[PDB]
């Protein structure tokens, strides 16, 4: 037992 | 002609001021210090399509809470649509406001070395009755050619409104990295 | 008479030491490095009414875990009630303890420029059997008029106890921003 | 779909 | 012979570059700036027994997401087993890659003052079709005796692969604290 | 009502 939330970008975020 | 000891003294004082939130002024807008955003009386958070958390759980945006958060790497900003927008923060403590501080990512960290999305002209409003119509504390304009951090000098308030009237030209949104409020507590 | 090159050298060495956790000493109390708090053997966390998460889900306090966390903006402290309190941390590694480091928010960042809530006299205790009655490693007193970060010099231990005996006069609680433990690993 | 947890202070936190 | 004013100027420029992500280069690999890891095409995350969250809920590991995160205190690294391993990151923006930056904890912060777990020889691969077999952008070797942060100079890409071929000798794993990608956006 | 997640180490983490 070991966890991982995934982040991805469908467009560039506000910067 | 300067001596070695005086060089060590000058850098030690300069790293102390650096370590002291960069400008050595208490921030009554700083959330961890006990400030909060009147989330009801903030501009509509421009959230659009961008960041998905997976397994597609979830779309990620940036709450206005961050403008009161110290982390200012690129992207850690609160963004509203268009060049006009506002936020109302409840200061950690009733104070007589003497200054505000705005800060944007440095150009050297931002792509094509321009910071089009930064606020230009803004204004500051006290709200005596936390309840009321704002009392204009002062207008200023953030200087895109300035330093990333810029502080601006001008009754006690606990509720203050940062009102952005223009941005430096982004056609879609305006990002706000960090907003600070300095002053003296009441007697 | 100092030359330009020697000025650049002196600031480069000073920014390196700054970047090296400010004092260039490994921290065996640092949680991310693999240290933890004996949460059972820590002073009762003063939590009171303050911070609600909404929609009222939830009341927010600060675990003692943070005294082993680097973020030291104001509010990121662990707070217990009264002027006496203690914490037991399991160091990331059995070491022979040679020093501890305490650190509080700078006065310039704290309102009315005083840090009444900071620890005054403290003491450090090894616990040979992780199991045992503490072995006094040394007493010190944190200097409210000192620098925010202050490190204090004095058998291998993995379990250590920071015991605060007085505070600098806050009538309600004592805040602990960061606690560090330095030393050499065993052979 | 877009989320936001709210923080508010009923008294000044320990500082 | 240098004057006072020239000492203040030299430290002000040096603290600006320090504040600008330490090396004043935009990072297109920086997650908050809109980069992500191709989690499917990353080396198997060495997770083993270590960190339990309680009440035993949960075992804690470090995702490869962190190599694109700025926090580089010891432990905030992504770790794979053995001396070979890779990661594929989607850059926040299609750019023509001109440099990468690797960074490890300073020896002074790491126990027994050695950083055995750091990467030695690595290599960088573009992936034209985000889809494809990598195009070698250049090989380098991270210098355990160097500075914690080291940047390395060499078609537009949005997908890049950091391939680690050796480590500085850790028998069990290799840790990666932060990986950066610099370059110019397309016209 | 007041919460706290506990962290402990059964072995030294990767460093
Ligand atoms: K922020
Ligand atoms: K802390
Ligand atoms: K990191």
């Amino acid at each position: 037992t070991w966890p991982h939330l995934q982040l991805c970008y469908l467009q560039p975020p506000p910067v | 002609g300067v001596t070695e000891e005086q060089v060590h003294h000058i850098v030690k004082q300069a790293l102390q001021r650096y370590s002291e939130d960069r400008i050595g002024l208490a921030d009554y807008a700083l959330e961890s210090g006990g400030a909060s955003v009147i989330s009801t009386r903030c501009s509509e958070t421009y959230e659009t399509k961008t960041a998905l958390l997976s397994i597609p759980l979830w779309y990620h945006s940036q709450s206005p809470r961050v403008i009161l958060q110290p982390d200012v790497h690129p992207g850690n900003c609160w963004a509203f649509q268009g060049p006009q927008g506002f936020a109302v923060v409840r200061l950690s403590a009733r104070i007589r406001p003497t200054a505000v501080t705005l800060e944007h990512v440095p150009k050297a960290l931002s792509p094509n070395s321009t910071i089009s999305s930064a606020p230009k002209d803004f204004a500051i409003f006290g709200f005596d009755e936390d309840l009321q119509e704002g009392t204009l504390l002062g207008k200023f304009t953030y200087d895109q050619d300035g330093e990333p951090i810029q502080t601006f000098h001008f009754g006690t308030y606990q509720v203050v409104e940062l009102r952005i009237l223009t941005n430096w030209g982004h056609p879609e949104y305006t990002c706000i990295y960090r907003f600070r409020v300095h002053g003296e507590p009441a007697h």
